[PDB]
RNA sequence: GGAUUUGGUGGAUUACUAGC
């Protein structure tokens, strides 16, 4: 029951979920191995997983993009599934808990730049990271501003 | 000025429906998803009807004689245009899943298909007044095991013949009489009939199948009914036939193929005359024409249209529109020339004169978002989210030079100056403006200084400076030329994600997250004034919505802003419903364009009834011809205009001012009063009663006597009749005359004439030096020929 | 008078005006036929959505109405329409200057009545045709054998025979040989009103005093009589659900409904058309079904109901009241001013004499509503200066409407007749 | 006479061609 194990620590809609992503974790070490057994001085081949790499850290899936083993070894649904945002929501800060934040974003407090996410599993970018804040003149962005004791009604805050 | 209506709409040739030409065949029509485009072929000109249809059409019906085109929609819904009126006379609702609806060739009735029930309905006549319920059925069919795949019509209406998919074929008369004639049902095909024809001799019967065997059934003795004659086979290795188009006269088979290959058979001699692919995905309809000349053949999993001729290997028109969506949109210095970037990178130039692509480009490997025009037609910018900039040649269709920048980042939105030096890019990524000389491929500065991403990127032509677009809530303007290096920063309330740039130089026109639009000065930094945007946006529930329409902060921002060339009006869209038209001055907007109405697209309805792609513009322009304002959809481009003219926007009138007077002045020989008569009630047909009459020994005469008021009317005028008009010499003394009479005046007044020299020097530039350039040609090939002595 | 640009397309806001409407019923769909003045519709009887209106105006006023199972059959002044889909097929013209004031279809025959006690039979051509159309014969009715034409009523199950009822008396005439078969005895009331029953042989009457008298034709005889107060009896309907019930209409605006069997009223309806008007026109259970429609004169159309009862055991006894279904409305007097509400031109507003603001809707015809007059509670917390038993608004004289911020604030603002003051409403 | 709250039905919520 791993499928189950990390949907709870994760808190996930669908149990299928977990699945969801371990088909695409797997379907990253498909195409590791399979680059793999390329030859090591091939000019397609040391492109191409560099090539690779460059999106699976700007989507934050992994830590670092300088070590090559962890494309099969540190790949792991649990690494993707805590780019989802609610968890990104408990990362920094936002909501006090993970159940939580699932519950501020159902209720629609949160947003990413201009238009709000209503997907609690919405995926997001370590690039689009830093745009995730409170939707603006919600009640849950005005009682934050009410405990600094700096509420600004002309922003309607 | 500003009523404005849905001219055109332009990309997205074929998404799905049956294919018809017209009974002439000099025009082809083809079903986009909410909407039905009839393309001339012989015009070359792309003409789309006003009217919306709810979903998808999903079948087409296109009357012998042409006074009614029927479209039927998924749910059932039926709406009848006249093509000559282009207005619904009636809108009948079917209450079942429609397949295919083809008229009769007599056109008394026309026969209808939906699931296993054959219907033939009374047509009401076109010439007919309106009637509250003119839809009238003449009799139901409903002896089928599963509804009929396809149906077929013979010249007669006796005989109406629909092929089922449980493999059964049934043939039904039109007239109850001659049901004795005719009622048999062919047996014994395997997989499915595709479709069943019939022969210019009703003996022998043609049917098709899914397999792609064929069989032919020829009536003869064995008293004796219907034996199958010689059975026909195509071999394919994975190939099954989709949709099958027979024409009787020429004997021409059309077969589409889940591959996608096309094939063409002759049903008397059973030969293949040539095997095509025309894309790896299968044909969807084939359709032919009386002649056979033309066959059209479109893939909705490519979604695009595709048109050929058996007798000669030449296509009259080939096109793929977009994949998914047109993230920027480019409008060329010349009105014709039209840029569309899209999701999937490829980039496709299409033609304000006719709705068609010249040519593709597939540089850009990622999407690319914003596509601009530099004052040349030398060369255009393409900004993409790969994190390379590809300048491109029109002259030639190639790269100069892709920019890139040095740590491989994202770009949103582009900027290019005017005097073709610098090409500005920015990102999410960086935040970072990125400059890049045009000459040397390097990046001459990072221009820095944002908290949070550049939005968009302009320069303002007449100053030439360049001013940022931030997340901060602050408009920053650049000043980068020449040893000065200064940034002034303007505060905004919320996140700007419009910058609009007037053609003055003067005003820098934003669209923030407020909804609000706020226009700047910007050798001040303060502001002129603000208009409110947010409660005149309409914005759609989607299905999977848990909130109100009313309150959900999706869509009340705008994601695209364009001035006019006038300078005096803004044309806004996001990814609401809708588009707006503001009045700079009096700040109020004029009037508001719903996109589409669409249950198929998510964003239409307001409330709906007790993922879905969203429907939104991503990017606005006002043509420099300013007729109309392409603003580019989901559906596809839009191109609004005014070409029309049937509205009346008169223009200081007398009491003793009527049409009547203009043509009297005309017999009294006063040109300048019945050129001013007809030009104050601003009527295009007294105008070119005016226009044409007056002789060439009294054009500058009148041209002097012309007064200053009235010399950018007369310009704009002359400037859209010219260019679909025969009279070149006529024409052109016009505009030697004009601009002969006030040349100092014209120029001293550069802002106020812009829309005029522009449609002036279109004319100029596509037809009337083509014209010189042939006649420059052919001149000096006879002076060689002449000059050259005799060869042997 | 015949126009270049403008030709008419129907009659909107005009429900019925007074002449009875007649059912027909269609496949297993049951539709109403109305008239408005000199053009009927039709209704159907399932959602009184509006189906079909008549192509032409006819020339004079639709005086009769009746429908058997395609065909309407029109009768205005001189002649006599027998309709299909509201298309003229068949213009049928009678040999008088009388206005045909009753009409009636059996069989091969059409029976239509002047005004002048004279009464015209039109046969089926063929047993082939639908509509009969061929001059039969002229039958008259002399004062010595009966008064003025009441209606005209066939019987179920009598050969030719066709019960003609008059002020004074019934008759009997065999349209085959033309002859009096059978006169009844003379009434000591005006008869205003007769209809059949779903028994046998039995005409039901009504006269200008409160009384229903069932009438045997086989024994000749009344059966049975039920006395009203004080009031003058429009309309009759019998219930064909498997219970006993009579419907008698009133001129004084109320419906009453008996119990044959257990010989009482079960609940008895309270204005459901205005007195002034006419009353119930015409009520008229649909057949072995409990729904009862009536129409009055007031420019009105309403379906009742029977709800089943709630007793398990006894049923017939413990009757539900009858209960308000879907109507249609329009408008009392004629209208002072319009405007139109929208762009897409899908609401009309409609201020009349009557008083009473209405946003009908050229689209689709049930959608069609009376705006409310309900004051909204001050913001200011003193109360509202007002007569308490509640009268409508003074009648409307200018209209101006801007639909620019609708849902948001009001954007309708009209001018009441002697009014220093100008109300506002809500789209 | 006044105010607040609530149960139930009917009519709309896409554009009106009759049932088996």
């Amino acid at each position: 029951h791993r499928d189950t194990q990390v949907m709870r620590t994760y808190h996930i809609q669908n149990r299928e979920d977990y699945h969801k992503y371990n088909r695409i974790c797997g379907d990253i070490r498909r195409l590791a191995n399979k680059l793999s057994l390329l030859p090591p001085t091939d000019p397609f081949r040391r492109k191409h997983e560099q090539l690779l790499l460059d999106k699976l850290y700007a989507m934050g899936v992994l830590t670092t993009k300088s070590k090559i083993s962890d494309l099969e070894n540190k790949v792991t649904v649990s690494a993707i599934c805590r780019r989802r945002l609610p968890v990104i929501m408990h990362r920094l800060k936002m909501a006090e808990t993970i159940q939580d934040a699932v519950k501020f974003i159902e209720q629609g407090h949160v947003r990413v730049g201009p238009n709000l996410i209503n997907d609690p599993a919405y995926l997001v970018t370590r690039n689009m990271e830093d745009y995730v804040t409170w939707v603006d003149n919600s009640k849950i962005k005005k009682t934050l501003l009410r405990y600094r004791n700096q509420i600004d009604d002309f922003d309607f805050s | 000025k500003s009523d404005f209506k849905f001219s055109n709409l332009l990309g997205t040739v074929y998404r799905q429906g049956n294919i018809t030409f017209s009974d002439d065949g000099k025009q082809l029509l083809s079903p986009v998803g909410n909407r039905v485009s009839v393309f001339d072929l012989i015009n070359n000109k792309s003409f789309t009807f006003e009217y919306e249809h709810r979903k998808n059409i999903a079948a087409i019906d296109l009357n012998k004689q042409g006074t009614l085109l029927i479209s039927i929609d998924e749910d059932g819904r039926a709406i009848l245009v006249n093509f000559k009126a282009r207005n619904v006379l009636h809108h009948f609702n079917f209450k079942e899943k429609c397949s295919a609806v083809k008229f009769s060739p007599d056109g008394r009735l026309f026969a209808l298909a939906s699931g296993r029930f054959l219907q033939i309905w009374k047509t009401p006549d076109v010439n007919k007044d309106r009637q509250f319920a003119p839809f009238v059925r003449h009799r139901v069919h409903a002896g089928h095991f599963q509804d009929i795949t396809s149906l077929t019509w013979s010249q007669d209406s006796r005989f109406i013949l629909t092929t089922s998919k449980d493999l059964s074929a049934k043939i039904w008369s039109v007239d109850s009489e001659e049901k004795n004639l005719a009622a048999t049902t062919f047996n014994g095909h395997r997989d499915y009939v595709m479709g069943a024809f019939f022969s210019h001799d009703q003996e022998k019967i043609y049917t098709v199948s899914k397999d792609g065997a064929v069989f032919v059934w020829e009536f003869t003795k064995r008293k004796y009914s219907w034996r199958i004659t010689k059975k026909h086979f195509f071999y394919a290795n994975q190939a099954k036939v989709k949709c099958v188009t027979f024409h009787p006269a020429t004997r021409l088979l059309a077969v589409g193929f889940t591959s996608g290959e096309f094939r063409l058979y002759d049903l008397p001699d059973f030969t293949l005359i040539q095997q095509l692919s025309m894309g790896q995905n299968p044909v969807n309809t084939v359709s032919v024409n009386q002649t056979g000349e033309w066959l059209a053949f479109g893939s909705s999993k490519l979604g695009q249209l595709l048109v050929y001729e058996w007798q000669s290997e030449s296509y009259i028109l080939k096109q793929q529109g977009h994949f998914d969506s047109t993230n920027s949109l480019a409008y060329s210095p010349d009105g014709s020339r039209v840029v569309t970037a899209s999701e999937d990178g490829k980039i496709k130039v299409w033609d304000i004169t006719s709705g068609f692509c010249l040519a593709t480009f597939e540089e850009h490997t990622s999407s690319v978002t914003a596509v601009q025009f530099a004052k040349r037609g030398q060369v255009m910018f393409s900004s993409s989210l790969d994190g390379t900039v590809r300048a491109w040649d029109l002259i030639r269709y190639r790269n100069f030079r892709t920019f890139t920048g040095t740590e491989r980042i994202q770009f949103n939105c582009l900027a290019v100056d005017p005097s073709g030096e610098v090409v500005c890019a920015g990102s999410l990524d960086n935040f970072d403006i990125h400059v890049w000389s045009v000459q040397t491929g390097q990046l001459l500065d990072a221009l820095s200084g944002h908290e949070g991403p550049v939005s968009c990127l302009s320069f303002s032509q007449e100053n030439s400076v360049l001013a940022s677009a931030s997340w901060d809530k602050t408009i920053r303007i650049w000043s980068i030329f020449g040893r000065s290096q200064q940034v002034e920063p303007i505060e905004v309330y919320s996140d700007v994600l419009a910058l609009s740039m007037r053609p003055d130089g003067k005003e820098v026109a934003v669209s923030t997250l407020k909804g609000q639009i706020s226009i700047f000065n910007i050798e001040d930094a303060k502001q002129v004034g603000n208009i409110d945007c947010r409660k005149d946006i309409i914005s759609g529930r989607f299905n999977q919505d848990r909130f109100t329409a009313k309150n959900s902060e999706r869509s009340k921002f705008f994601t695209t802003i364009h001035y006019s060339f006038d300078g005096m009006a803004i044309v806004a869209g996001g990814n609401n419903n809708s588009i707006c038209l503001y009045d700079v001055p009096n700040e109020v907007l004029l009037k508001r364009f719903i996109v589409s109405r669409n249950m198929a697209l998510n964003g239409t309805l307001e409330f709906l009834n007790s993922m879905r792609p969203e429907v939104r513009v991503t990017s606005v322009q006002f043509s420099p011809t300013a007729n109309a304002f392409a603003a580019a959809s989901t559906e596809g481009l839009l191109i609004y205009s005014t070409n029309d003219t049937i509205l009346f926007d008169p223009f200081d009138l007398d009491v003793d001012v009527t049409p009547h007077s203009t043509v009297e002045a005309l017999r009294e020989k006063q040109f300048l009063n019945a050129l001013v008569m007809a030009f104050r009630l601003n009527e295009e047909y007294l105008i070119n009663k005016v226009y044409e009459a007056i002789p060439i020994k009294e054009i500058p005469l009148v041209a002097s006597n012309i007064p200053a008021i009235y010399l950018p009317r007369i310009l704009k005028f002359i400037g859209d009749f010219a260019i679909e008009s025969q009279h070149i010499e006529f024409n052109l003394i016009w505009i030697k005359a004009l601009l002969s009479a006030s040349g100092g005046y014209i120029n001293e007044h550069k802002y106020l004439f812009s829309t005029a020299m522009r449609s002036i020097q279109r004319f100029i530039v596509r037809v009337a030096k083509e014209v010189v350039n042939t006649t420059t040609d052919n001149k000096y090939t006879y002076r060689f020929l002449v000059s050259t002595d005799g060869s042997m | 008078k015949n126009s270049k640009i403008f030709s008419p397309f129907r009659i909107i806001g005009n429900v019925s005006n007074g002449v009875p409407f007649a059912t027909g019923t269609l496949g297993s769909t049951f539709y109403i036929v109305t008239c408005v003045g000199k053009t009927f519709q039709i209704y159907d009887a399932n959602t009184l959505h509006l189906l079909f209106v008549s192509e032409k105006e006819t020339p004079s006023s639709i005086v009769a109405l009746s429908a058997h199972f395609h065909y309407v059959y029109a009768a205005y002044e001189n002649k006599v329409g027998i309709y299909k889909r509201g298309i003229e097929e068949h213009l049928l013209e009678l040999e008088t200057d009388a206005n045909v004031e009753h009409l009636c279809i059996f069989g091969d025959y059409l029976c239509a009545s002047t005004d002048d006690n004279s009464i015209f039979i039109y046969k089926k051509s063929d047993p082939q045709d639908k509509y009969p159309s061929e001059f039969y014969t002229k039958l008259t009715v002399t004062e010595i054998q009966g008064g003025e034409i009441v209606s005209l009523q066939h019987l179920a199950t009598y050969l030719n025979k066709l019960t003609v009822v008059t002020k004074s008396n019934v008759l009997l005439f065999n349209v085959r040989t033309g002859k009096l078969v059978f006169t009844s005895n003379e009434f000591p009331d005006q008869i205003t009103t007769a209809e059949p029953a779903p028994v046998l042989d039995i005409i039901a009457l009504g006269t200008v005093t409160g009384e229903v008298i069932m009438f045997n034709m086989r024994k000749g005889k009344r059966i049975r009589t039920i006395k009203i107060p004080q009031s003058r009896i429009s309309s009759l309907s019998f219930r064909t659900d498997g219970s006993s019930h009579l419907s008698v209409g009133t001129s004084s605006g109320d419906l009453i409904f008996y119990d044959l069997d257990r010989r009482s009223r079960i609940h008895v309806l309270k204005n459901i058309h205005r007195e002034s008007y006419g009353g119930v026109t015409q009520a008229t259970f649909l057949n072995g079904q409990p729904i009862i429609v009536t129409s009055g004169g007031d420019n009105s159309l309403k379906e009742y109901v029977f709800d089943p009862s709630l007793s398990q055991g006894s049923g017939d006894v413990v009757v539900q009241p009858p209960r308000y279904l879907r109507s249609r409305g329009g408008h009392s007097q004629p209208p002072s001013y319009i405007a139109f509400a929208d762009s897409q031109s899908h609401f009309m507003l409609s201020a009349s004499k009557d008083r009473s603001l209405w946003s009908f809707s050229l689209r689709k015809d049930a959608q069609s509503q009376e705006m409310s007059q309900r004051l909204h509670k001050k913001q200011d917390g003193g109360r509202v200066g007002g007569s308490t038993i509640k009268s409508k608004f003074p009648e409307i004289v200018a209209l101006a409407i801007e639909n620019a911020r609708i849902g948001e604030w009001e954007n309708i603002i009209t001018a009441h007749k002697d009014e220093k003051f100008a109300r506002t409403w809500d789209m």
